[PDB]
RNA sequence: GGGGGUAGAAUUCCAGGUGUAGCGGUGAAAUGCGUAGAGAUCUGGAGGAAUACCGGUGGCGAAGGCGGCCCCCUGGACGAAGACUGACGCUCAGGUGCGAAAGCGUGGGGAGCAAACAGGAUUACCCUGGUAGUCCACGCCGUAAACGAUGUCGACUUGGAGGUUGUGCCCUUGAGGCGUGGCUUCCGGAGCUAACGCGUUAAGUCGACCGCCUGGGGAGUACGGCCGCAAGGUUAAAACUCAAAUGAAU
């Protein structure tokens, strides 16, 4: 029922299996009446400092409207999954749909 | 640096009268200095054994006007040597007194309690904060390690108070005179005195908590119940005699 | 300027690079002459971007 | 705080109509709603004094309103305290 | 016993001493000299003169490998921070870079009792 | 404000590399660490406590107080327009609750610091180790120069420079003009005050209720009651003694 904004980055080596993650998460969100207002992939981006011996990562941004339960479920899967190295979910005042300045500049 | 000698004549009459030095007793007054405390010794003692750590004072101390040849002078630190050596030289326990810097006045009596019989009575003038603790008893805030250890050896009696304005560049503290004279017999003898010091130090290092854990580093509740010591009272409530009880037990057992 | 007439996005590295020093610290508002409200938004955005490794914490290499 | 739908439902129930939102009965009902909700929060967070200080304000204001209603009209007071489970 | 074309000079400019150590890319040390191990002692041990003497001694201790170029890392606020780099480049050394490395915490552990002087 | 996650710098320890003889400390040394390879420099890990820059003379809270980032639960303040109830109010003895640090009880944790303690020096203060404690959960204690040394509520009385946070109207590149609210800092007018000074956030002009004072020392002490595991807290005298003690300014 609230609006969120999930950004997570995944191991560069597994950059090919992201579609399954996106599809699974989309099914989970939409199953409980939640909507999706923006979904973006920035591709591989060079990291600004070495996150536990790596460089570069695959970046995903996704804007969601949904209730608390599905968000807690997504948090738990992120925590238990391994390919994800760093994720962050934020609450937002209202929905947005305009693409990030990041995508346009690229 | 500067020391602060005693000038007022009204105060130093009680001290002389209280010591009442007669003829035939060994007086060992350390640190004569300017002889401010031996000049009022003009009832004299036909002899005295003096100890002075400084050669300059000893040198310009051998003549005075009248002093000359009545006393033997030693130039070694009192804290170092054997007082008891100069005990069979005369044949009687020594009567001593002093006005030493409160700073160095603590270690000497604990260097003098060891030699025991070679010492009969003492009359020192110490700080008021310290004198109260020496004559103190249980269940107060002046009760401490110093009280227990000193009371285990000798008897402590205050003699005279010195109000601060008696000395030149007078300090911010008050001084006092106490009379201590070692016991003829020990009410509670302990095999090893060092173990007694160990127990008292450990107990009074956590003075503010119960002995179930203040002193539980060595004992156990049922043991202390055996000797009739309440395991829920602070260290300041334990009487000297009780403190000698576990002193005996810790050597009797393991 | 820094005070965009809406809010300050934390996904705009090009703008956020204007308000950090060579070492990656935040520039005080005396030097830039920016309003206090938008300065608070700046600090929050910079901290968030630091978490996501889009900016350096300091200068390790 | 109360949701807008719950507030609207209480107002429709206890009020004279859909705009009479300041009657003593509606105010007492709204305060009771909040109090009953907050016991659950405080069962879990017992060491949170800074909000218990606002809960106490709720309780005291409700008591003052009830005393005024007692002195003004008695039958309405009895009916209200029966309708809400107040004072046993 | 090996030729290298790069090097790293590390100086620890404390308030009571100074230490200079020469090492390679990987951080394996080659030669080191201390102000207090150069016949200095006491307050003389903290003077810049001892710092430059130790700098020369260490430079002479590392010419068996044929170092021709290095950059300097400074770590400490004490005196002797700058004389070492000068005495170093006066001994046939080119300074590619000068870096400050002294750590700063983001409120880590609590510091000791400062000098009540 | 309560709960749960997580990040990056730094200190200590452990394990590895390169390497050879000092390090640390002081006014100068010594205890101390090191040839079983220290100190230095690079790589990996473990654990605990605190959040650089932003940072402000800034903000929030009844006061004590509150500082990395993200989520969940939650209290108050403020502003716009409109509708509703109809004096529902102010203050408050006894009573109830919250209340820095130190201290205590039961059980964990322990990196840095450090009462006591153990050593080394110099003529206090210094140096090297280091326990309680500082941290967490749950109980107790109930005090501070807890200070704006300034009780809570309401009304009225000339001005000038700043900060922070809302909002209405015009034309509109608007940091463009005309207004209207809340909180806060510094000068200063009448008036007041012993003076210093306060001055629309009053120590000015008034009203309602509460707390407290009666020369200095003895004394916030003794005896009694209540509270506390203890330390102690709270309520609270007299005999005797002096002719002063005190505030602001010159």
């Amino acid at each position: 029922m609230r609006h969120y904004e999930i950004v997570f980055m995944v191991h560069p080596d597994q950059s090919e299996q992201v579609p399954g993650m996106i599809e699974r998460y989309t099914a989970a969100i939409t199953g409980a009446e939640g909507k999706i207002h923006r979904l973006e992939d920035w591709g591989r981006r060079q990291l600004a400092y070495p996150i536990n011996k790596l460089h570069k990562a695959h970046y995903v941004l996704m804007n969601v409207e949904a209730p608390q339960e599905v968000i807690d479920e997504l948090e738990t899967t992120f925590r238990f999954n391994d390919a994800v190295i760093r994720s962050m979910v934020m609450r937002t005042k209202h929905a947005v749909t305009e693409a990030s300045p990041m995508v346009k500049a690229k | 640096f500067g020391q602060n000698f005693l000038n007022d004549q009204f105060v130093i009459d009680s001290i002389v009268s209280a010591i009442n030095p007669q003829k035939g007793q060994a007086m060992v007054e350390i640190g004569p200095g300017l002889a401010a405390l031996t000049e009022p010794v003009g009832e004299r003692l036909d002899q005295l054994t003096v100890i002075e750590l400084d050669r300059d004072l000893a040198a310009r101390l051998q003549t005075h006007p009248f002093l000359g040849p009545k006393l033997t002078i030693y130039q070694q630190d009192a804290m170092t040597f054997n007082f008891g050596e100069l005990a069979e030289k005369m044949g009687q326990p020594l009567r001593v007194f002093g006005n030493l810097p409160y700073n160095i006045s603590t270690p000497l009596m604990f260097h003098l309690f060891s030699y025991t019989d070679a010492i009969a009575d003492m009359h020192f003038m110490l700080q008021k904060e310290v004198v109260n603790r020496l004559v103190a008893g249980p269940n107060s805030k002046a009760y401490g390690r110093l009280s227990v250890m000193a009371q285990y050896y000798c008897n402590v009696i205050p003699v005279l108070e010195v109000p601060p304005s008696a000395f030149t560049p007078p300090p911010k503290v008050d001084s006092a005179v106490v009379r201590l004279v070692p016991h003829a017999t020990m009410p509670h003898p302990v095999k090893d005195v060092r173990v007694l010091s160990r127990i008292t130090t450990e107990a009074f290092n956590q003075r503010r908590k119960t002995i179930r854990n203040s002193l539980g580093n060595l004992f156990s509740v049922e043991v202390l119940t055996g000797m009739g010591i309440d395991p829920a009272m602070r260290a300041e409530n334990i009487s000297v005699a009780q403190y000698c009880q576990m002193a005996n037990y810790l050597a009797e057992n393991a | 300027t820094a005070e965009g007439v809406q809010e300050i996005d934390y996904k705009d590295i090009a703008t956020l690079k204007n308000y950090i020093t060579e070492s990656g610290k935040i520039v005080p508002s005396r030097i830039t002459g920016t309003r206090a409200k938008y300065q608070r938004q700046l600090a929050r955005a910079i901290k968030r971007a630091r978490y996501l490794s889009l900016l350096p914490y300091t200068d390790r290499h | 705080s109360l949701s807008t739908e719950a507030t609207a439902k209480i107002v429709s129930e206890f009020g004279r109509d859909a705009n009479d939102t300041g009657s003593t009965e509606v105010q007492v009902a709204l305060l009771t709603a909040q109090i009953n909700h907050l016991q659950g929060h405080f069962a879990e967070h017992k060491k949170d004094h800074h909000s218990r200080r606002g809960l106490l304000r709720m309780v005291s204001q409700r008591r003052k309103l009830l005393d005024y209603l007692k002195r003004k009209d008695v039958a309405r007071y009895t009916q209200l305290i029966e309708r809400l489970g107040l004072r046993r | 016993r090996k030729q290298v074309s790069d090097g790293v000079a590390h100086i620890h400019a404390s308030f009571n001493n100074t230490i200079v150590t020469i090492t390679d890319r990987q951080g394996n040390a080659l030669g080191w000299a201390t102000a207090g191990g150069s016949g200095f002692r006491g307050s003389r041990k903290s003077t810049p003169f001892a710092a430059q003497v130790a700098a020369e001694r260490c430079a002479d201790a590392v010419k068996e490998y044929g170092i021709k170029n290095l950059e300097v890392m400074v770590k400490g606020p004490g005196p002797g921070r700058e004389s070492t780099i000068r005495a170093l480049n006066a001994a046939g050394f080119r300074i590619t870079n000068i870096t400050d490395v002294t750590p700063i915490p983001h409120n880590g552990c609590r510091p000791p009792k400062k000098r009540r002087v």
